[PDB]
C-alpha cells in the first residue's frame, strides 16, 4: 500500500464500538494525523503508558496495537477531535525498521478465527454472572441512559472480551498485558483469573474489616 | 485515629500469609520432655522446672541458668 | 497425483487384511499374501449394547478434553 504513521496512545486504550474522544494536542503527533489521513484514512494507534514530551521511548512500544478510523472531521480548536471509531478487529504494524523517526513498516492481518462455541457457551454464562455479581459491587454503572431493556441480548466472544475487561478499571499494565495473546480463550481465562483475584480481594478486605471491628470493641 | 486504626488494620492483614503453626522453644521443650524418656520423678521435677521457666521474662540472669538445667536435661 | 519431487500424493482405504508368507530381499520390496480369515460372532444385541457402553465413555471422552483443546464437533 503506501506509507503509514504511528501514532501513540495514553493510558486509555480505545477497542471497538468505543466513542471517546480523542486527545492529539501532542506536537509530533499531529503530522501523523495528517500523514494517516493522506495513508487511507486510519488512526494507528498502538498501546502506550502516559502522554509524555516529543521523544518516543522504544520500550513502551509493545508487539500489538489497535485500529481506528476517521468519521468526524470537526476542526476543533481545543486540541480534542471527537472521532467516532470503529475496529473491525485487532491486530498491529508487525515489522519495525529502526528511525529516527518513528516509521516502520509492517503488513498483512493478525488475528485468530472463532472455533469451539460449547466452551464459548460455558465461558459467557461465566462471564455474564461475573460481571453482574460485581456490577453489584461499586459505582461503576458508567452507561448513558440508552441502554435500559438491551443490556442483556449479544453474546458475541470479542465485544464482550472488550467489555467485560473494557468498563472494569484494573491497574494499566494488566490492561495492555492482556493484549498480545492472539488465541481464542487465553484471553478469557486470563479475564477469570483475574477478576477471581478480585473477588477474593473483596472476601479479603471483608474478613479483614470483620476482625477489625472485633478488634475495637474486644479492646 | 488514623494512626490505631491504620495499625490494627496492619496487625490483621499480617495473620494471612504465615500461622505461626511451629511450636515456641517452650511448647517443643515440653513435648520435647514428654516424648523421650522419661523416669517419671524426674520427668515431674523437669515439668516444673520448665513450669518455672515459663513465668519468666526474657534476659533474666537466673533464666539462663533454668534454660541451661533444662537443656542438659533432654 | 504424483509429483517429481520426492512427494506422494496419495489417500487409501483399508478393506480387509492378509498374512504374510514371503520375503524378498530389497531391492525391491514386495511381498505376498494369504486368505481372508475373520469370525462373526452370534447375539449381537449385546455386543451393540457393548457398543453403547463404549460410545457412552467416548461421548464423556470429547467434553473432558481440558489439556489438548479438542473441538465438540
Amino acid at each position: 500500500r503506501l506509507e503509514l504513521p504511528v501514532i501513540p496512545l495514553r493510558n486509555t486504550v480505545i477497542l471497538p464500538h468505543t466513542t471517546t474522544p480523542v486527545d492529539v494536542g501532542r506536537a509530533k503527533s499531529k503530522r501523523a494525523v495528517e500523514e494517516a489521513m493522506g495513508a487511507d484514512r486510519l488512526i494507528f494507534l498502538v498501546a502506550q503508558r502516559d502522554p509524555e514530551v516529543d521523544d518516543p521511548a522504544p520500550d513502551d512500544l509493545y508487539t500489538w496495537g489497535v485500529q481506528a478510523v476517521v468519521k468526524q472531521a470537526m476542526r476543533l480548536p481545543d486540541g480534542t477531535l471527537q472521532v467516532m471509531v470503529e475496529a473491525r478487529a485487532r491486530a498491529q504494524v508487525t515489522d519495525y525498521i529502526p528511525g529516527p523517526y518513528l516509521r516502520a513498516r509492517g503488513e498483512v492481518f493478525s488475528e485468530i478465527f472463532p472455533i469451539d462455541e460449547a466452551v464459548v457457551r460455558v465461558l459467557v454464562e461465566e462471564l455474564k454472572e461475573a460481571f453482574e455479581k460485581y456490577v453489584a459491587n461499586h459505582k461503576s454503572l458508567r452507561l448513558d441512559r440508552y441502554q435500559l431493556e438491551a443490556v442483556k441480548g449479544t453474546s458475541d466472544p470479542a465485544m464482550l472480551a472488550d467489555t467485560i475487561a473494557y468498563h472494569a478499571t484494573w491497574t494499566v499494565a494488566e490492561k495492555q498485558e492482556i493484549l498480545e495473546l492472539t488465541d481464542l480463550e487465553a484471553r478469557l481465562k486470563k479475564v477469570l483469573g483475574l477478576l477471581s483475584r478480585d473477588l477474593e480481594r473483596f472476601e479479603l478486605d471483608k474478613r479483614v474489616a470483620q476482625r477489625v471491628k472485633e478488634q475495637m470493641d474486644t479492646n | 485515629q488514623r494512626e490505631y486504626y491504620l495499625r490494627e488494620q496492619m496487625k490483621a492483614i499480617q495473620k494471612e500469609l504465615g500461622g505461626e503453626d511451629g511450636l515456641s522453644d517452650l511448647e517443643a521443650l515440653r513435648k520435647k520432655i514428654e516424648e523421650v524418656g522419661m523416669p517419671e520423678a524426674v520427668k515431674t521435677k523437669a515439668l516444673k522446672e520448665l513450669d518455672r521457666l515459663e513465668r519468666m521474662q526474657q534476659g533474666s540472669p537466673e533464666a539462663t541458668v533454668a534454660r541451661t538445667y533444662l537443656d542438659w536435661l533432654t
